[PDB]
């Protein structure tokens, strides 16, 4: 529809804010980010 | 039935038949004749375009190991569902 | 129904493929582009007349 | 049953008044004044003229035959004459076919006794027809 | 008027009533084909393409051709 | 006056078309059917309106012939083909194409038999092609 | 160098067959190059007389082809199947008999879905030959 | 001035049209043509009998059998095929002669 | 198997050669929208958005020469086959789709993921993306199916009605000379009315179907066009 | 268009020349007067 | 597009243009072929084929 402008480096939220299937995969669960498809979709 | 028969091409002139084996072999002979000369090296893109895909497809056919039976492509009768032969 | 058939589909489709690859260029060069050029002619004539009048007007306006 | 009759009469009267032919209007007025029928008078005049022109037709036929036989007709032959002759040929063919059908008094040829179609005649639903 | 889906084109008037009223009509200058010209019947006096060939004659010619087409095999049948 | 055609219109009314300004308007208020100035242009009303121009005998003050220097441009190139020459070429080509199509139409609809007849009295039943020849080792 | 890619490389003179070509173009242009002959996508012209001439001609030649090339096959099949199953058997009949058979086929065509069904369904007790007559 | 449609001859314009104007469409069309002739270019004898004839298959002369007979006769005569070979018959020549004398 | 046959356009080809050896203006186009994609001025597209005009015009001419003239009795629609129409629509639709895909701009497909960030990505947005990707191919299939079915149904109806009219006209006209003549005249008038109505309906429907056929292709093209604003 | 001269003018072409020729004003006046008279008679 | 051309006002005027002359000839053929079929196919001497029950298209298509 309309033109798409890529976000700036400062406009991209941090990875820790993203949520997985059950909950955020923060510290001690970072390596589970690779396996959680929903977390990757949300990211 | 009769109304359905109105929906056919009205200018059919001639029908020719040819076996897949025969014209495939003739095409291969033509391809060999044109790709044989020395002035067309095997590493040229033209030669590989002519040969590689055909080789790959034939290899895929040879490697096939299917648990089901594929009826012959050119049977005399392929309209009977309960007779694959 | 032959419209639902496939036993001579390739030869049947050759009619469309011949129309697309061999007859469309002839219709393109002989019928379509000529008609659209004919449609173009009047507006281009009008605009070029206006451009010539503009040139003459500018020629006159620079005199003093 | 009466309104329809009145409407038809009115329509035909309007159409009769509409025509702008001096001769037709004059004849209609004269016959209306005298109370006679114009159409029947026209028919009688036509038949009288045709009765008096029979030998004119014969003379014209012989003159036309001489004109055709002498070759003068083909000397000035044009495309219009070709069109007329094609029309003439078509009428001749259709008349020959109609004459054959009337002569045998049947649309189709009659079936011979030795033909295998005799059964069809025997198994007619209505022998009267 | 119409003949089936074919409608007779009609020329749009271009003169105003004031200008039109001042026009003097002189049919003596008109062609013989168009005298007492009627928009509802402009071809009433138009000449025939072939003298003596009526529309009914052509219609009947077609009817006779159809009869020949359907009846020729009844008089001159042919074998398979 | 003659019976020849004029600048093509496409069946369009120029008083309501999208390029109407390109067509001059005369005193009567009817836009021309062509880029030229037309005194007797008219509009006819069928299901759709269409503009018509009737050729007529009219005298126009003819400016004298200029010199060839001021209107001739000798920039012709080998690829260039003029519209007159193109019309000639296309006329001849279409004449021959029309004759060929006429012969094809007559043969197709009046002489060519349909293949695979039930009785076998007309048309071919088909046959095999590309059969091997002189290859005993093939069998 | 062998053949030119440009249409300007002429193969004939400008005056070759000028007369016949001009007659052909006169035939084409007289009715088509007119203001009221505005086509719809080049297929439907505006001139009424083009319809009046071309619809009958198209129907006529299509009908001739259908009657003499397409329906003839069905007619011959009916004749062969109903009178012996062989062409020689049909030819053993006379032209009049063949005419009768072909006209009955025409009757069947004209009824089609609305005619009586006794033309192809044998009523019980009918004495005419059945399907196993020639078998 | 130069234009492809007016200056080039028809074959040249055809190549230009399908190479610099509609190359993807030409590619897809060629793809589909290859597919059709690879998978939709065969018809069995039974299919021909069911649907291959305008008025129906004329069993009373069996044109398919005649066509195949001509095909096989031509192949045998041209390729010098010995149809009496044991592989075709499944038995030796002497056994074939014995069968001929028996029947 | 190789069948040799000919199209039913040879007379029309002859007429085209006769009547188009000289130039003529074209002012009426069945699908005019292929020529006017942009309606707001100062908007322009870097994509070749007018590439479809030539194919559209040729397709309209071809389909009109076949479908419109098929109303004449015994005229044959030579291409009337389901899979042949599938091939035609496949060519056009897949060619344009591959033109957009060869662009190698993945952001062009961002709009396939329907919805906003509020909607759950896996259970709502992804399923909508699946359905939309399915809907593109279904649009291709529906286009060709609609074109095939409309022609087939219209001509079946015409054939059946013509057969009925022939039957009653030939085998029941004698009632004009009988005492039940009014019934036959009523039936005959009804048949004439239905005849005219069917012909008008088919004439309108053929052109409408061609319009819709071209509109589907142009809609495919328009779904992926992006317009810049002149400054 | 000399090659068309032999064809002449048909009825429709003659009508167009008559209505749109130098006598166009007279024909227009006559036609409009006749139509007005017929409309008045109809009412 | 049905924009214009010669349009006969009534039957009698069809002979004022060659194209409409051909049209009225064709209309004559069209309408006159029906009476011919009435006469031919409702004839008294028309007889159904005795072997009509030997074979029918209904057998073949079934
Ligand atoms: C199998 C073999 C069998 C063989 C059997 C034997 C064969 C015969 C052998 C000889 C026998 C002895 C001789 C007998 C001769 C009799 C005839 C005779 O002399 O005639 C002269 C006689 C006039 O003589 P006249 O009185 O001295 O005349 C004085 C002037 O000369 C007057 O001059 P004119 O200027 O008036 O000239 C014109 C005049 C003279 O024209 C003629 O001479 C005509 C031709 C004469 C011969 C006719 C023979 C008829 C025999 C039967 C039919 C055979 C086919 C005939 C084909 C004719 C084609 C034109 O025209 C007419 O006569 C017109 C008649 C038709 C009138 C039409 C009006 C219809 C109105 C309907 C309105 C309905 C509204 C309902 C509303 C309801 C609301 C609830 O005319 C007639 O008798 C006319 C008879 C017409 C009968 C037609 C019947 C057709 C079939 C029924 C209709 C079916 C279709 C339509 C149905 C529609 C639904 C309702
Ligand atoms: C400066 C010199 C002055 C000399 C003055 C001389 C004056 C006197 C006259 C001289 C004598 C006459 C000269 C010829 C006149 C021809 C007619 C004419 O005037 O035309 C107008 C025009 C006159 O020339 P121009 O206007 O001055 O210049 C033309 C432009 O420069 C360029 O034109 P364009 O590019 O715009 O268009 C050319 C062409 C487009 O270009 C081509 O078509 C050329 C390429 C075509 C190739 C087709 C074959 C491909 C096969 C596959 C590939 C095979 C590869 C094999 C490899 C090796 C294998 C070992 O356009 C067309 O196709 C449309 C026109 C078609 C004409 C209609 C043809 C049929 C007429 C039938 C009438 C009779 C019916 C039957 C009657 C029966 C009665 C009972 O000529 C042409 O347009 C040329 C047409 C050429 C068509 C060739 C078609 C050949 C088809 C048969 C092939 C047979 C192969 C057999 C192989 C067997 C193997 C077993
Ligand atoms: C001397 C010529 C060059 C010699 C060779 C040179 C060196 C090699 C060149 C490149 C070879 C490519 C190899 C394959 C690459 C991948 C594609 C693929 O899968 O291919 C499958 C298969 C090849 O098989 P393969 O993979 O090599 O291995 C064999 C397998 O065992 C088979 O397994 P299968 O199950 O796939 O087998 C089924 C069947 C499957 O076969 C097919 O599906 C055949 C499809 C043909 C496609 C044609 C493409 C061009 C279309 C142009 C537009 C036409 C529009 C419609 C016109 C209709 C009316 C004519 O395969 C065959 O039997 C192959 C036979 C191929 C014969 C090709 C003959 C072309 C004739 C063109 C006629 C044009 C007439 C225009 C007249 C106009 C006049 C104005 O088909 C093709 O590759 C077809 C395209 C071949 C193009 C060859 C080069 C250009 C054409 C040169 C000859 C021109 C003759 C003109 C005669 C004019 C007479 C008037
Ligand atoms: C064994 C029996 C024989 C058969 C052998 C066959 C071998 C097959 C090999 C295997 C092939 C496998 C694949 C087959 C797939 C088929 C698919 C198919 O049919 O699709 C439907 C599809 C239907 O297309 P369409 O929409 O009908 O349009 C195509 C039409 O051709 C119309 O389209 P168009 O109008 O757009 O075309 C352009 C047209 C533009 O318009 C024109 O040029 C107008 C003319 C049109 C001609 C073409 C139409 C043909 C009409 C029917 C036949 C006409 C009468 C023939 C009379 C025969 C009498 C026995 O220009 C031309 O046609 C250029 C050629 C012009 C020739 C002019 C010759 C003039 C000679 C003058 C001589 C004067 C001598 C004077 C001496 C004086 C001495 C004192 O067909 C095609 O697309 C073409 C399929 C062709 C595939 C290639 C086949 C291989 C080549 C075979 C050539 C055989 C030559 C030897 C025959 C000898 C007699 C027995
Ligand atoms: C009565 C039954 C009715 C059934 C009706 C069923 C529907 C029929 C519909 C027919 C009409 C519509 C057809 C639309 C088109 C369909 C297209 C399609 O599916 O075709 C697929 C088919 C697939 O081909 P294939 O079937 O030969 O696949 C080979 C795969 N093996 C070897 C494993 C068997 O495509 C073709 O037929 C064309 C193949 C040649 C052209 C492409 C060559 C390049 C390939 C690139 C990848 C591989 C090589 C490496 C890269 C390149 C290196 C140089
Ligand atoms: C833009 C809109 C265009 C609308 C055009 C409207 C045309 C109106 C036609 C009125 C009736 C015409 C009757 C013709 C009779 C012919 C003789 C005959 O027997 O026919 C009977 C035939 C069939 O009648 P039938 O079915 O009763 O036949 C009976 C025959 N038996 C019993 C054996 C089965 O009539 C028709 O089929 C006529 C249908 C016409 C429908 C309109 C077609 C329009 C599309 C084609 C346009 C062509 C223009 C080409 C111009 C040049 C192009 C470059
Ligand atoms: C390149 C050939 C090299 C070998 C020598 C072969 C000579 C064979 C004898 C030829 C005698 C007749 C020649 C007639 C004139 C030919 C003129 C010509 O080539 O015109 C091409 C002209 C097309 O013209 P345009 O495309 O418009 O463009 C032309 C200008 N750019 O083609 C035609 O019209 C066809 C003319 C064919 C003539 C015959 C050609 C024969 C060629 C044979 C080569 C093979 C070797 C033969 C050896 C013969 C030994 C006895
Ligand atoms: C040599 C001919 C003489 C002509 C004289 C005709 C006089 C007839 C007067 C009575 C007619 C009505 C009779 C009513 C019953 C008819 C039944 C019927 O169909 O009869 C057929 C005869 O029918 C025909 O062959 C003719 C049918 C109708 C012919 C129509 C004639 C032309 C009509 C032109 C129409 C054009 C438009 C005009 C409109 C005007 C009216 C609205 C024979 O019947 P069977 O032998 O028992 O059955 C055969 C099946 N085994």
């Amino acid at each position: 529809g309309e033109l798409f402008v890529r976000p700036k480096l400062e406009e991209i939220p941090p990875a820790d804010q993203c949520r997985g299937f059950f909950g955020p995969l923060n510290d001690s669960l970072k390596f589970l980010r690779l396996l959680d498809i929903k977390w990757m979709m949300n990211r | 039935s009769n109304p359905a028969d109105h929906f056919r091409p009205n200018l059919k002139a001639l029908t020719l038949y040819a076996e897949r084996q025969h014209y495939v072999d003739r095409w291969l002979h033509v391809k060999e004749r044109w790709l044989a000369p020395w002035y067309l090296p095997w590493w040229s893109p033209l030669f590989q375009l002519g040969t590689w895909y055909s080789q790959r497809s034939r290899n895929l056919f040879l490697v096939e190991n299917h648990l089901s039976y594929r009826p012959y492509k050119f049977r005399r009768n392929d309209e009977d569902r309960n007779n694959p032969y | 129904l032959e419209p639902m058939s496939t036993w001579y589909l390739a030869s049947w489709a050759m009619v469309w493929y011949y129309a697309f690859f061999f007859w469309m260029p002839m219709v393109w060069t002989d019928i379509m582009v000529p008609s659209f050029v004919y449609n173009k002619l009047p507006v281009i004539h009008f605009l070029q007349e206006k451009r010539a009048e503009q040139k003459l007007r500018r020629v006159l306006d620079e005199t003093y | 049953l009466c309104n329809a009759a009145s409407k038809v009469q009115a329509r035909s009267a309007k159409k009769l008044a509409a025509l702008t032919d001096a001769g037709i209007q004059k004849t209609i007025s004269e016959h209306n004044a005298n109370g006679t029928d114009a159409a029947v008078s026209s028919t009688k005049r036509y038949l009288a003229e045709q009765r008096q022109l029979f030998h004119y037709r014969v003379v014209r036929f012989f003159d036309e035959c001489h004109y055709i036989i002498s070759g003068e007709y083909f000397a000035q032959y044009t495309k219009v004459n070709l069109i007329w002759d094609l029309r003439f040929l078509t009428k001749l063919v259709v008349l020959f076919l109609i004459g054959t059908v009337l002569g045998r008094q049947s649309i189709f040829p009659p079936i011979d006794p030795d033909s295998p179609l005799v059964e069809a005649l025997v198994t007619k639903v209505n022998p009267n027809y | 008027y119409n003949m089936l889906v074919f409608r007779d084109p009609k020329r749009r008037p271009q003169l105003s009533e004031e200008e039109r009223a001042k026009v003097v009509v002189n049919q003596a200058e008109w062609p013989e084909e168009f005298k007492d010209f009627d928009p509802d019947d402009p071809y009433k006096n138009s000449p025939e393409i072939i003298k003596g060939m009526s529309s009914w004659n052509l219609f009947l010619w077609g009817v006779e051709c159809a009869f020949i087409y359907q009846f020729y095999e009844l008089v001159f049948p042919k074998s398979i | 006056v003659g019976n020849g055609p004029t600048f093509s219109t496409g069946g369009e009314c120029m008083n309501t078309c999208d390029i109407q300004n390109a067509f001059p308007m005369n005193d009567r208020g009817v836009r021309s059917s062509s880029p030229f100035q037309e005194p007797n242009t008219a509009i006819y009303d069928s299901y759709l309106a269409w503009t018509y121009f009737q050729p007529m005998d009219v005298h126009i003050e003819k400016l004298p012939a200029p010199e060839a220097k001021y209107y001739q441009r000798h920039t012709k190139k080998p690829w260039d083909v003029s519209s007159t020459e193109l019309t000639e070429i296309q006329s001849r080509k279409k004449y021959f194409q029309t004759l060929g199509y006429l012969v094809a139409f007559i043969y197709l609809y009046f002489l060519m038999p349909k293949e695979k007849s039930f009785s076998g009295l007309s048309g071919p039943d088909g046959h095999w092609i590309m059969l091997p020849k002189g290859r005993p080792e093939l069998f | 160098v062998l053949f030119s890619t440009y249409r300007s490389s002429r193969l004939v003179s400008k005056e070759f067959l000028h007369g016949p070509v001009m007659r052909f173009r006169a035939l084409g242009e007289y009715y088509f190059q007119r203001a009221w002959n505005g086509t719809l996508n080049w297929a439907l012209p505006g001139e009424y007389r083009l319809y009046a001439v071309m619809i009958p001609f198209i129907y006529f030649y299509h009908r001739w082809h259908n009657d003499h090339t397409l329906d003839r096959d069905h007619v011959e099949k009916a004749m062969i199947m109903r009178w012996g199953g062989t062409l020689e058997d049909v030819r053993k009949l006379s032209a009049k008999d063949q005419l009768r058979v072909r006209c009955f086929t025409d009757i069947e065509k004209l009824y089609s879905a609305y005619g009586p069904k006794d033309t192809y369904l044998q009523p019980p007790g009918d004495t005419l030959p059945g399907k196993d007559f020639y078998r | 001035v130069y234009t492809r449609w007016k200056c080039d001859r028809l074959p040249v314009f055809q190549l230009k049209l399908f190479t610099q104007e509609y190359p993807m469409h030409a590619a897809v069309g060629i793809f589909t043509i290859i597919f059709l002739w690879k998978h939709m270019s065969h018809c069995s004898e039974e299919t021909e009998r069911k649907y291959g004839w305008w008025a129906g298959y004329p069993y009373w002369r069996d044109p398919i059998a005649r066509r195949n007979e001509t095909k096989y006769k031509q192949m045998i005569i041209n390729n010098d095929v010995d149809i009496t070979h044991p592989k075709w018959t499944g038995c030796s020549v002497e056994q074939l002669e014995e069968l001929s004398r028996v029947v | 198997m190789f069948l040799f046959f000919f199209c039913d356009l040879f007379w029309l080809r002859l007429l085209l050669c006769m009547y188009y050896c000289v130039w003529s203006r074209l002012c009426f186009i069945v699908y005019f929208n292929c020529l006017m994609l942009i309606f707001d001025f100062l908007l322009f597209c870097l994509f070749d958005l007018y590439l479809f005009v030539g194919l559209c015009l040729f397709l309209l001419l071809w389909f009109m020469l076949f479908n419109l003239y098929s109303l004449i009795l015994y005229y044959c629609i030579t291409y009337l086959n389901l899979y042949l129409l599938f091939c035609i629509v496949f060519l056009l639709y897949i060619a344009f789709l591959f033109l957009f895909c060869f662009l190698c701009d993945f952001f062009l497909f961002n709009n396939l993921l329907v919805g906003d960030s509020f909607m759950d990505v896996f259970f709502i947005r992804f399923l909508l993306c699946f359905l939309e990707c399915f809907s593109l191919l279904c649009r291709c299939l529906s286009t060709f199916l609609r074109l095939f079915c409309n022609l087939l149904s219209s001509h079946f109806l015409l054939l059946m009605f013509f057969d009925f009219f022939y039957f009653i006209f030939v085998f029941f006209f004698y009632g004009v000379f009988c005492y039940w003549f009014i019934l036959f005249i009523f039936v005959f008038c009804f048949c004439l009315l239905f005849y005219v109505f069917l012909y008008l309906l088919d004439l309108f429907a053929a052109i409408l179907q061609l319009f819709i056929f071209c509109n589907m292709i142009l809609q495919l093209i328009m779904d992926f066009l992006l317009f810049l604003l002149f400054v | 268009y000399d090659h068309l001269a032999s064809w002449g003018k048909d009825a429709f072409l003659r009508r167009l020349e008559f209505e749109n020729g130098p006598l166009r004003d007279q024909v227009e006046a006559h036609t409009q007067r006749l139509l007005a008279e017929r409309a008045a008679i109809a009412k | 597009m049905l924009l214009g051309g010669f349009v006969p006002r009534r039957f009698s005027q069809f002979n004022r243009d060659p194209c409409w002359m051909f049209f009225i000839f064709s209309v004559g053929f069209w309408l006159g072929e029906y009476p011919a079929m009435m006469i031919k196919y409702n004839a008294r001497d028309l007889v159904y084929d005795p072997h009509r029950y030997v074979w029918s298209h209904h057998d073949d298509h079934h």
